[PDB]
This record gives structure tokens, C-alpha cells and sequence, in this order.
């Protein structure tokens, strides 16, 4: 079993340009009256990026329609133990993957009140810096439904389709028939070995952590670029207002305004290229699902090493996680 | 100096941090600095009558002040140690250093080193270990006998007599000050400052820096007692640039029967370095990293 | 006026596409004041206001910490000529508070103002006084009061030369230049002022010193009719718990968890004060973070307060262009925070009702518990808005159940 | 974006050089024009980087389009979901604006 | 488009009280210069008799 | 690009810090070195992206 993670979604962030640049100061807003078109362009670009991302996610998850599956039994279907990939709305292996990845929880229901009540993260820096992280398009109970339907899409129950896929690669009926129990136990050990695969030294878990760290790094750059002085006497407009005179105040506030606008433009460009890369990776994930999961691929190396037999897909923090069961002589 | 114990770290003034690690530039000692070790001894007393003063060459040597220095006080306390003038194992007590800091140095009438000119900052501990004197006066040598105004001068020292001024009836507020007044005359004193010290055997850290705001005195007694972090307790109005300092040799006049063992204090120079200070939840620095 | 008007103004168009737009948030106003000021002692300005001021090379320094002074009296006494400031303004000094105030003053003729400019090559910046620009500073030249306690000296004098002679013949000349904010070595020749214009001084330097011959020359300018003085002031901000304030205390117990304006022992700003567990050193009154922002405060009532910046409620606007119906989303905010607290928003928003969804409180969406497969206005977390008179809150659900019988080309 | 970035003042008294030259002295004229020059040069560098990224993406997508043509248009595809939904019979290509 | 002039009798000794950062009584109770428009402050001597 | 961006002046009197320290006073030295610092930091950020 080889593990592959393909990203499909990045975090959707919208920035309030006035609150980010000026932090609710009247003098800064008066100076930013001449830069309103750039703020409007920043909001429009970020809204377009998030809209295209939502459309890509909807197109990826629109594979439930015009697609029929069959009900499966409990954790033992035939002699194959499938309780790890089956819901009791997430599978135990999905829960195990989610608990070993450190994600700062974005409160979508009442996170603002939780960060207001909190005393001694970036999610609480959202409302003090001026950016908002949008909730994802689908609740996880829909992603779990999609993955469960893909598990169902393997009349012709799971052990019979497994033996058909073994018969297709070059093993006769007799060799499969006399060793059904050995095949079942070897499949069970292969499935049980997935517990130790959620480790940094496997590549796919490292890629999951890289995606989470990339989202956190984008938020951290957006939060920590507000502390740049940009050559002014201080990075805070309150210090400039409390330390300087009206003709000299506008120079420093304009320096802060220009620096923060340029930083917002750089952030917008980074978000655009990240969203395009995530959309292309989501197309790659859909192709990988349609080839490895819904059928059997005869091309070597695409669905893992060895000879591909069956692939299982589960949800990930920002994409899809694949479990490619393969054939290897020993 | 062990930076992993945050030895000799002066705490930032006016603010504190909790559960975060920062890199800071200030005045910190170098990691693995041996420093200079100074020992204060007991005077000669053959019979249980006093005699001469047993000192070292600390008064003759003049050290550049540079950015300041930090003093580790009483780290060898609660330990069996030898009296310096003899070989007698005794429990080590804590002794406070006495300093003389100035901006110009020369020679006496003998030609020996010393002789701080014009206004001189004196940091004389008194109260038998329970008072600190800060004086800013013009130092004028007295003539006659072994005082530095007559041509047989050897060294100047500060003496204390524990059966006279360390008694339980009371503590002499002017013991080391009157001992110092026998060698030099204090004239045109800008200020005299007094600080109370509580008597205990705990190890202490003392620091002293200088900038445009004056001479800043730091001590671990204020704030992080039972620790090593040093907090500001005094800002002396000494605005002329201090260039030199001298450790005054302090020899105690004690009898043969009532001798005592005194700790050795260490002085480490401060440098403009960068340090990674680790602030705990209670705010005190427990470990640090010297990036150089 | 309302939501979807900010949307129209931000897009600068009367027609926009149907969708969910994140409009700008609201303006936060302070609902109280948190003043905590001590009864400080008057600063000692008697050395400045009584006695003869010294010369420029023997300047007097006054450092003020933890004291209150009267700026109007000092400004009324002195007739102020031109001033130059770099990191501060005199109105900012008269307005706010600061950790320390360092003043250097001397007797200085008004005709030599240009010799104190930062790029000067004259002898004043070389041997007498050099201004330091590490802190925000002002350079003030003023005329002393006539009949008050300040008395005129005999004349104005300054060091014209200060050099070292060496080379075993006293023939090598090396000038000794001062540092910014420091005194001169040649100021000990005549600390009370030079007597003649061509006064020549000589002194042998010791071995612990440079070791050469100190040579110092001093010039003398005749004293004017009125005493003219120079002032080099400086301020510091984050170096002390107590502050110096030029010339009432409230309590935060009745207003916790709300945006107030605070002035705590000279530190001023705006923020939200909540009760918190005591962290950091108590004798340092303020707790900071890695970015040098106030995150905690030890009050005089023995309560540690966690300080948070004032926050604005996020806003999102659902818009449907065909039916001209709009909705308002408060992102990740509970409805009790909309109703009870704040209650400062847009005009119609302040005035169907507030509904709590998985994405936050919404107004303008009527709950119908209807299910759709897809829609053009997703709200996030499998929620949707379906237009009808007004938009209705819906949800997205999945449905999961062929022998070839009839031809069909897709 | 390229056309509208010319209206940025970049901290100057105006975004127009003609308004700067008619309102100021040469030692300040040079400073304001240098402000405008630095802002426009930085914006041009950002535009150049964005164009490079977009053109590389378009080249990779053109290679993908050539692969899709070779797989679905000139021949029948046996791969599931690559060329349409369900099974694949035939495909037709036409030109698009880009 | 327009030109606005404010003039008043003013000694040249009190000239530094008209600087924008001043804390004196002239900037508080007499005249504070506004910087909302391109402005200039000119101190001059009137023609003699 | 990384090597050639070090020759940009970013509005300063020179692209060399040695020239700035040679030709200027400290209040203007700190103002003119800061433009070079900000420009080189922004260029490094663009290079990193
Ligand atoms: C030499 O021995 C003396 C013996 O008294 C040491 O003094 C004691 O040091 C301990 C250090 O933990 C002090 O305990 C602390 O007490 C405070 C206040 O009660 C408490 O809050 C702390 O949690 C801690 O328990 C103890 O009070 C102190 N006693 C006295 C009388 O000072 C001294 O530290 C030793 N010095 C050396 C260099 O070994
Ligand atoms: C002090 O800081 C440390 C690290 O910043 C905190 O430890 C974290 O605690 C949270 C909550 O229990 C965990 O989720 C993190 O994994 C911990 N991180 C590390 C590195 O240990 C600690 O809770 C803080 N202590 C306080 C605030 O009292
Ligand atoms: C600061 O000093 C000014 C001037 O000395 C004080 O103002 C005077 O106050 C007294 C008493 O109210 C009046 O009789 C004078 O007429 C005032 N003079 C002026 C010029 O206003 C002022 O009160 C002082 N500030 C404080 C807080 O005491
Ligand atoms: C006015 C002096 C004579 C100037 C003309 C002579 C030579 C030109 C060469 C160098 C001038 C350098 C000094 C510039 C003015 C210094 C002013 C000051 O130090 O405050
Ligand atoms: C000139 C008197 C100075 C006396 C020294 C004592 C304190 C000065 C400290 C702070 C106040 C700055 C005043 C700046 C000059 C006022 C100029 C003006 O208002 O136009
Ligand atoms: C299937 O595996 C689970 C643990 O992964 C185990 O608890 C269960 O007993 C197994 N089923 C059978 C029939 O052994
Ligand atoms: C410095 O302190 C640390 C922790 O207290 C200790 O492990 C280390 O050995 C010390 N250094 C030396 C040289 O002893
Ligand atoms: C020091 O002790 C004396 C005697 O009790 C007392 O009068 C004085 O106030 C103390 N000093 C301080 C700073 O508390
Ligand atoms: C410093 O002392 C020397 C001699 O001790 C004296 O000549 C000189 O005037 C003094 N300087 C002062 C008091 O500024
Ligand atoms: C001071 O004494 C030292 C040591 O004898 C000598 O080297 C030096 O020349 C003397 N200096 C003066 C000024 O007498
Ligand atoms: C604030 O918290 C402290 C410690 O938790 C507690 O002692 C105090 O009573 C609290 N005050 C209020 C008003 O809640
Ligand atoms: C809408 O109403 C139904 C039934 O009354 C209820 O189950 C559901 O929770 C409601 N939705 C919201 C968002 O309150």
C-alpha cells in the first residue's frame, strides 16, 4: 500500500482593505480616500479568486450525480475487514489522519466570540488585522458522503470484484480459489499497516503538513506585515498621531499606506497563483480518482508501484488522500 | 558565565514578557567568560588584639569601564572554605564589593597608580552588610602617616570591626564610610544616596551601566530574588563619562578567635551583544543564548 | 445607509453580479475611559530657573523621571527663537506623556545658531556639543527672562581647539573630537568660562590617558544685552513603568470586554480589557509581546487585565440581482453579540430576523428547512440562499440510489 | 491593472508629472519625480513577473490541450472520464478566443 | 482656481511661534495654519510711509 | 536579477552605503540608508516569491 496526497483546496481569505491599511483611524481613512480604487481592486480580485475556487470545488464534487453505487455490509464484507475505511461521518482512518495533523481551528460559527473571550492565534488575529477566512463550500458530512459513495463504487460484491481484479492481472482461477483465506489475511495486514503510515518520513503526510503550513504561512505573512514601519517613526498610526505635527503626520501615514497597499498587492498575486495551482491539482485529483478508484489502471506507476489492484480514497485537510493497494512478489 | 542559566542577564526596564522568546540587543556578558575573581580577606590579628590590614593589589590596578560590568556576589556561600590569611576551614559568608569609579586617573605623590581626579563615584556597602552608600564627591588625599598624602603610601583599604559595629545592639550606619574617610577627604559632594539591604546568605547579582540618563544600578535583590535576573533600582545623576573603575580592597579587622570566611565575587565585562532570552510564564528569564 | 449600498459604492457601479460579497466592516467607537494616574511630585526645575547657566562645552543635564511639570509656565518664561525637531514636535511633548525627559541647557549666543546644525563643520560640533539623534529630540534656542533669578554670565565662551601633541617633539597635531551627547576633555581648562579670546592652555596627559600633550584654546564672544540660551531636549517612551506627564481616575470593573480608551500611567491607547490570570513580573506594570504591543496590565486594584485590540464585526452581503433581494451575514458571530452587545452597525441593520447558522448570524434569510441540490449563492458549510419575495435559507444535500435499453447521446 | 497603475501618486503631490513640474521647485521636483519613477518601476516589475507566470501556465495548458486532442479527437479514448462522462464515442474541437 | 490670503501685523521676533509644531500661545489662541491645501507662510516688511 | 538589484538607489543619493556615510550627516544618513533597506527587503521578498 502506497500513500499519495493530492491537494484540491486552499484556504479562502478576504481582506478588508480599509481596516487592514488604517485600523479604523479617521486621518488614515481621509488619506486613503485617494487610494480607494486600489482597495476596491484588491477586494474584487480576491472575490474572483475565491469564486473560481468554489466553482472548481463544486465541479470536483459534482461526481455524485449520474453515478450509482451499492450498499455494503459491516466491517467484515466477505472475509475482507473493511471497518477502517467505513463510517460507523468519517472513517476511523480519516479520524486518525485528522488527529495527527495540527490545524489551527477556524471558528466558523462563533469564533469571533471565542476570540473576544480569550485572554492569553492567527484566527484571533483575523479581527484585529482586517482579514477574514471564508468557510469551505461543503460541510465535511458531504465530503464523507462522497468518499463513502466512492467506497461503494468498487451485484458483484467487494470480495468477488477483488478476485476479478486479481484474475485480470495474470493469476488463474485455481490459484485464487485455493488461497482465498491467505489473500484475505494478507489484505487485512495491508489495511492494518496503514496506522503506522501517518508519519513524517512518508511523503504524503509531509505533503499534508506542507499544505497546512502553506495556509498558515500565508495568514502569518498577512498578519505580520502590519508591523513594518516602512521608514516611518513607528509602524502604528497611533504613535504617529501622538508624536508628530499635522504636516509631518501625513508623510508618515502615507508611507505606511503605500507599504501596506504594496504588501496587499503582493498577497493578492500570491493568492491568485496558489488558487490556480490548487485548481489544477484538483483536476489532477479528479483524474486520479476516475482512473485508480472507479476502475483498474493497466499503466504502471500511475496508481502506485507494482501492479494496481484497488485504490481507496479518503478526505484530507486540504485535498484527497489515496491508499493504492498494489501487487508485489516476495 | 553560563548563558543556559541566564547568568548576568539584566532584565528589560518598563516592561515584561510572558511565555515568549525574543532576540534582544543590550549589554550582556559573553558566554563562557571567566571574568576576574576578587577575594576579601581578614586582617592580621595574632592575639585575640587587632593589627595590620591584609589586602591585595586591587587598589593599584585600574580597569577600563567600557560598557559596564556585572558582579556575581556570594556564589560560594553555605560552603566550608579556608580563611585567606591562615588555613582554617570555616563557613563562607557573603561579602559586598566596594567600588571607586571615575573619569580621569593619575598618580599619587609616591608615583603609584590610583588617585581618581575630580568627582568620583563611590559605591561603599555599609551596615555590616545591610546598607549601600552612593557618593559623588571630589576625592582629596590626606597627609601624614600611611594616608596617601605622605611619602610612604602603600595602598588604601576599607576596614570593619565586627565586635564594635556588627554587634546585636545596633548596626553602625557609618562604619565603612568612616573607614574610607580616614584616607581621603570628601569635598563638594553632589549627592549622598542610601539603600537598605536585607540580611540573607543568598547569592546575588549586581550590575552597573551608563548612558546619557546617568549611571544605572541593577540588582537581583529587587524583583527576582532567589534568582539571577537583575532589575533597576537606582539612576544616579552622573552624566560625565565614566572611564575607569577600581575594586576597593576591603579587609575585616577580626580577632583570631572570631575569624570568618568570606566569599569571592566575580566581575564580568558587559558587551553590546545579541541574546535570545527565554521568558517564562512568571516573566523571569531562566535560559538564554549568546548568538556570538 | 444600509448594506448593498456599501457594495454599490465599493464596486462603483449600480449593477453588480449576484453573489456573496464581503463588504467593509464597521467603525468602533470607545464606550468609556480608563484613566489611571498617580499623584506624582513636581519636577525640579529650580537649577534651570535659578543661577547662572553654564557655557556650551560645560553644559548642565537635567533628567526627569516619574514627575509632573508645568509646560505653560516654562514656555511663558522663555522667549523662544527658532527650533528644530526630528522625531517629535513641541505640541506632541505638550500633549502626551513619555518615560523620560532629558534636557541639556547652556548659555549660547543667538548669532551662532547655524553652528549647532547637524552638518556643521565648525568648532562647536567638534569640541563643545554635538547633538545625538538616537531618540526624538528638539533643538531650542531661547532668550532668558530679564528680571528673574537667571543671571547673565560674564561672556559667551567656547573651545576653539582641542588636540593632542606627540611624536617626541610636540610637533604632531591630532585633534580630539567629541562624541554626540558627551563632554570634552578640554573642558577642564576653564570650566567656568574662558577669560580672553586667545587663551592658550597646555596639560600633560597621563599614561592611562592617551599619553601626549593636551592643548586647548578657547574663544570669547561678548555678552549681549539679554541672556540667550540653548536647549537640547530628548524623550524616551518605553523605558520605564512611570511616565513624565505635563499637567479623574476611572475604573474598568464596570466596563469589561468592551472597547475603551485607556491612559494607564502615561501609556495611552485604545483596547479591550478583560479579566485574566496574572502572568509576567508584577513590578513591571505592563506586559508586552514580540511585536512590542500592550497585551496585559497590572492595575492598582490588584487585578491583572488581559488587553486586546478593539475588533470590528465582519460583514458579508448576499445579493440577488433578478429579485433585488439582499441578505446580511455576520461571519462567525453569534446572534446574542448582535442583539445584546455592540448594536452599532449600519442604519437599517441597527433597526427575516436574526438567525444563527453554521457560518454566523444572518439577517434577511427566512428559515424554511428546504433542500436543494445546487444553487448560485452558496454561504459555506453546505448552506445556501434561494430567492423566492425574499431569500430563503436552504441547505445542500446528496442523494445516492442501468441495463442499456434506449439510445441516448450525451 | 497596467493602465490604472499610472494614476497612483506613490506619496507624491500628484500622479501627473505635468502637475509636479508646474507646482514645485527643482530640488523638490526631482524628489517627487523620483518617487513616481520608483513606484512605476516596481509596478512594472510586478507586472512582468505576473506575465511570466501566466505565460508559463498557458504553455503548460497548451501542452495539455495537445495531449487531449491526441487522445480524444484523433482517436477513441478507453480511459474513464478523460474525454467526457461515461464512455467515449467521438470528440470535436473548435477554436476559442484563447 | 482660487487664492486665499490671511494677513496680520506680526513681529519677526515671534516668527518661530508660527511653525506647525509650536506649543506656544500663538498656535493655540491666535492662528493655526491649515495644510488641507498647498499653502505658504510669508513674513514680510510693509512699505515705509 | 539578484545581483543587479543591488545597484538600485531607491531614490537615495547613491546605491552604496559607503557613499552615503561619506557624503551625509547622521540625521540624513539614517533617512537615506532606510530607503536602501526597504527597497532591498522588498526586492528580496519578490525574489523569494
Ligand atoms: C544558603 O542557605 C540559606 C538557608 O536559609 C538559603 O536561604 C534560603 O533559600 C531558599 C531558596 O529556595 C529560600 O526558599 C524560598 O523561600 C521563599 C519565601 O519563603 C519561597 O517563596 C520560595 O518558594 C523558596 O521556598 C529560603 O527562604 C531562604 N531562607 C533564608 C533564611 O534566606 C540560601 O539561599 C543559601 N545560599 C546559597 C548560595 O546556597
Ligand atoms: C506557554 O507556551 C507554550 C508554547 O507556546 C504552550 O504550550 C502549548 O499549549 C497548547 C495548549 O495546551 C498546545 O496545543 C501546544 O501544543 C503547546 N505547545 C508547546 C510547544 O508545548 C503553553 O500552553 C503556554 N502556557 C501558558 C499559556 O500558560
Ligand atoms: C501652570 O502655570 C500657569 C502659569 O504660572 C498657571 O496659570 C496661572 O494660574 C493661577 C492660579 O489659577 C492664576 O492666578 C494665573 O493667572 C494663571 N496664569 C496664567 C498665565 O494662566 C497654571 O495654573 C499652572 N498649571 C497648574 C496645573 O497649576
Ligand atoms: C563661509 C566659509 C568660507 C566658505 C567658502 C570657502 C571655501 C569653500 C570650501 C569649503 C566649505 C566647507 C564649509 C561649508 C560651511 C561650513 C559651515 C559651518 O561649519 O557651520
Ligand atoms: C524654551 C524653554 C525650554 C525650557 C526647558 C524645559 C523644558 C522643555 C521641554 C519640553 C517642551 C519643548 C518646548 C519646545 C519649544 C517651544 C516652541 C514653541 O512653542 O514655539
Ligand atoms: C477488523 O479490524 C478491527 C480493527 O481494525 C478489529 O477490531 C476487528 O475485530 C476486525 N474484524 C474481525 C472480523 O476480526
Ligand atoms: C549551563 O547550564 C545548563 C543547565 O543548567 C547545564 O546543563 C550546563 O552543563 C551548564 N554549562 C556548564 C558549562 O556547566
Ligand atoms: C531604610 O531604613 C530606615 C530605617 O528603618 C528607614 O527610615 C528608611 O525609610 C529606609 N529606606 C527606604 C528606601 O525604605
Ligand atoms: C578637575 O581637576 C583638576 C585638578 O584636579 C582641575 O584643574 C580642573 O579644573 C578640574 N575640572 C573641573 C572642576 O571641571
Ligand atoms: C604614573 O606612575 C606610573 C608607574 O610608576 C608611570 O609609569 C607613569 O609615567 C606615571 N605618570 C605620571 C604622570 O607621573
Ligand atoms: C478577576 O480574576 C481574579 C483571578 O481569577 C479574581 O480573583 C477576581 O475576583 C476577578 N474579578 C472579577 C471582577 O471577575
Ligand atoms: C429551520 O427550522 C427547522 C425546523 O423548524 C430546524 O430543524 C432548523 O434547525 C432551522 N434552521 C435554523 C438555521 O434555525
Amino acid at each position: 500500500i502506497t500513500q499519495e496526497y493530492i491537494q484540491t483546496t486552499i484556504q479562502k481569505v478576504t481582506v478588508d482593505c480599509k481596516q487592514y491599511v488604517c485600523n479604523g483611524f479617521q486621518k488614515c481613512e481621509q488619506l486613503l480616500r485617494e487610494y480607494g480604487q486600489f482597495c476596491a481592486k484588491i477586494n474584487q480580485a480576491l472575490h474572483g479568486a475565491n469564486l473560481m475556487q468554489d466553482e472548481s470545488v463544486a465541479n470536483l464534487f459534482s461526481d455524485i450525480k449520474t453515478h450509482k453505487s451499492q450498499p455494503l455490509n459491516a466491517g467484515l464484507n466477505g472475509d475482507f475487514n473493511l471497518t477502517l475505511l467505513q463510517v460507523p461521518h468519517r472513517s476511523p482512518i480519516e479520524d486518525l489522519l485528522f488527529n495527527k495533523v495540527t490545524i489551527a481551528d477556524p471558528g466558523y460559527m462563533q469564533g469571533y466570540d471565542d476570540c473576544m473571550k480569550q485572554g492569553p492565534d492567527l484566527i484571533c488575529a483575523q479581527y484585529v488585522a482586517g482579514y477574514k477566512v471564508l468557510p469551505p463550500l461543503y460541510d465535511p458530512n458531504m465530503e464523507g458522503a462522497y468518499t463513502s459513495s466512492l467506497l461503494g463504487s468498487i451485484a458483484i460484491p467487494f470480495p468477488q470484484s477483488i478476485f476479478y481484479r486479481m484474475n485480470g492481472i495474470g493469476i488463474t482461477q485455481q490459484v485464487l480459489s485455493e488461497n482465498q483465506k491467505l489473500i484475505a489475511n494478507k489484505f487485512n495486514q495491508a489495511l492494518g499497516a496503514m496506522q503506522t503510515g501517518f508519519t513524517t518520513t512518508p511523503l504524503a503526510f509531509s505533503k499534508v503538513q506542507d499544505a497546512v503550513n502553506a495556509n498558515a504561512q500565508a495568514l502569518s505573512k498577512l498578519a505580520s506585515e502590519l508591523s513594518n514601519t516602512f521608514g516611518a517613526i513607528s509602524s502604528s498610526i497611533s504613535d504617529i498621531l501622538k508624536r508628530l505635527d499635522p504636516p509631518e503626520q501625513e508623510a508618515q501615514i502615507d508611507r505606511l499606506i503605500n507599504g501596506r497597499l504594496t504588501s496587499l498587492n503582493a498577497f493578492v498575486a500570491q493568492q491568485l497563483v496558489r488558487s490556480e495551482t490548487a485548481a489544477r491539482s484538483a483536476q489532477l485529483a479528479s483524474d486520479k480518482v476516475n482512473e485508480c478508484v472507479k476502475s483498474q489502471s493497466k499503466r504502471n506507476g500511475f496508481c502506485g508501484s507494482g501492479t494496481h489492484i484497488v485504490s481507496f480514497v479518503i478526505n484530507a485537510p486540504n485535498g484527497f488522500y489515496f491508499f493504492h493497494v498494489g501487487y508485489v512478489p516476495t | 558565565i553560563n548563558a543556559s542559566k541566564a547568568d548576568g542577564i539584566i532584565y528589560p526596564t518598563g516592561k515584561s514578557y510572558s511565555n515568549i522568546s525574543l532576540t534582544l540587543q543590550g549589554l550582556f556578558p559573553k558566554h563562557g567568560d571567566l571574568g576576574e575573581q576578587y577575594i576579601y580577606s581578614v586582617g592580621h590579628s595574632d592575639s585575640n588584639y587587632l593589627g595590620k590590614l591584609f589586602v591585595s593589589d586591587y587598589a593599584t590596578k585600574v580597569v577600563p569601564f567600557n560598557n559596564g560590568f556585572v558582579v556575581r556576589i556570594g556564589a560560594a556561600a553555605n560552603a566550608t572554605g579556608s580563611v585567606i590569611i591562615s588555613t582554617v576551614q570555616k563557613t563562607i559568608k557573603k561579602i559586598y564589593p566596594a567600588f571607586m569609579l571615575g573619569s580621569s586617573v593619575g598618580n599619587f605623590s609616591n608615583g603609584v597608580s590610583g588617585r581618581y581626579f575630580n568627582h568620583t563615584l563611590l559605591l561603599l556597602p555599609d551596615g555590616c552588610g545591610t546598607r549601600l552608600w552612593a557618593l559623588y564627591c571630589v576625592i582629596e588625599p590626606r597627609n601624614g602617616s600611611y594616608c596617601p598624602g605622605n611619602s610612604n603610601y602603600n595602598t588604601f583599604a576599607v576596614f570593619d570591626t565586627p565586635h564594635t559595629d556588627c554587634t546585636s545592639a545596633g548596626y553602625n550606619t557609618n562604619a565603612t564610610l568612616n573607614s574610607f574617610k580616614e584616607y581621603f577627604d570628601l569635598q563638594n559632594c553632589s549627592f549622598i544616596y542610601s539603600f537598605n539591604i536585607t540580611e540573607d546568605e543568598n547569592a546575588e547579582w549586581f550590575g552597573i551601566t551608563q548612558n546619557t540618563q546617568g549611571v544605572h544600578l541593577y540588582s537581583s535583590r529587587k524583583g527576582d530574588l532567589y534568582g539571577s535576573n537583575m532589575f533597576l533600582f537606582a539612576t544616579l545623576p552622573v552624566y560625565d563619562g565614566i572611564k575607569y573603575y577600581t575594586v576597593i580592597p576591603r579587609s575585616i579587622r577580626s580577632k583570631y578567635s572570631e575569624r570568618q570566611a568570606w566569599a569571592a565575587f566575580y566581575i564580568y565585562s558587559l558587551h553590546k551583544l545579541t541574546y535570545l532570552l527565554d521568558f517564562s510564564v512568571d516573566g523571569y528569564i531562566r535560559r538564554a543564548v549568546d548568538c556570538g | 445607509h444600509d448594506d448593498l449600498s456599501q457594495l454599490y459604492c465599493s464596486y462603483e457601479s449600480f449593477d453588480v453580479g449576484s453573489g456573496v460579497y464581503s463588504v467593509s466592516s464597521f467603525e468602533v467607537h470607545s464606550r468609556g475611559q480608563f484613566i489611571e494616574q498617580p499623584n506624582s511630585v513636581e519636577c525640579d526645575f529650580t537649577k534651570l530657573l535659578s543661577g547662572t547657566p553654564p557655557q556650551v562645552y560645560n553644559f548642565n543635564r537635567l533628567v526627569f523621571t516619574n514627575c509632573n511639570y508645568n509646560l505653560t509656565k516654562l514656555l511663558s518664561l522663555f522667549m523662544v527663537n527658532e527650533f528644530s525637531c526630528d522625531g517629535i514636535s513641541p505640541d506632541a511633548i505638550a500633549r502626551g506623556c513619555y518615560s523620560s525627559l532629558t534636557v541639556d541647557y547652556f548659555a549660547y549666543p543667538l548669532s551662532m545658531k547655524s553652528y549647532m546644525q547637524p552638518g556643521s563643520a565648525g568648532v562647536i560640533s567638534q569640541y563643545n556639543y554635538k547633538q545625538s539623534f538616537a531618540n526624538p529630540t528638539c533643538r531650542i534656542f531661547a532668550t532668558a527672562p530679564a528680571n528673574l533669578t537667571i543671571t547673565k554670565p560674564s561672556s559667551y565662551s567656547f573651545i576653539s581647539k582641542c588636540s593632542r601633541l606627540t611624536g617626541d617633539n610636540s610637533h604632531i597635531e591630532t585633534p580630539i573630537v567629541i562624541n554626540p551627547g558627551e563632554y570634552s576633555i578640554c573642558k577642564n581648562f576653564a570650566p567656568n568660562g574662558f577669560s580672553q579670546d586667545g587663551d592658550y592652555f597646555t596639560r600633560q596627559l597621563s599614561q592611562l590617558e592617551g599619553g601626549g600633550i593636551l592643548v586647548g584654546v578657547g574663544s570669547v564672544t561678548p555678552m549681549t544685552d539679554t541672556l540667550q540660551m540653548g536647549f537640547i531636549i530628548s524623550v524616551q517612551y518605553g523605558t520605564d513603568t512611570n511616565s513624565v506627564c505635563p499637567m479623574n481616575s476611572t475604573t474598568i470593573t464596570d466596563k469589561l470586554g468592551v472597547c475603551v480608551e485607556y491612559n494607564l500611567y502615561g501609556v495611552s491607547g485604545r483596547g479591550v480589557f478583560i479579566n485574566c490570570t496574572a502572568v509576567g513580573v508584577k513590578q513591571q506594570r505592563f506586559v508586552y509581546d514580540g511585536f512590542d504591543n500592550l497585551i496585559g496590565y497590572y492595575s492598582d486594584d490588584g487585578n491583572y487585565y488581559c488587553v486586546r485590540p478593539c475588533v470590528s464585526v465582519p460583514l458579508s452581503v448576499v445579493y440577488d440581482k433578478t429579485t433585488n433581494s439582499h441578505a446580511t451575514i455576520f461571519g462567525s458571530v453569534a446572534c446574542e453579540h448582535i442583539t445584546t452587545m455592540l448594536h452599532q452597525f449600519s442604519r437599517t441593520t441597527q433597526a427575516s430576523g436574526p438567525l444563527q447558522t453554521a457560518v454566523g448570524c444572518v439577517i434577511g434569510l427566512v428559515n424554511s428547512s428546504m433542500v436543494v441540490d445546487n444553487c448560485q449563492l452558496p454561504l459555506g458549510q453546505s448552506l445556501c440562499a434561494v430567492p423566492s419575495s425574499q431569500l430563503q435559507l436552504a441547505t445542500i444535500n446528496y442523494t445516492q440510489p442501468q441495463v442499456p435499453t434506449n439510445f441516448s447521446f450525451g
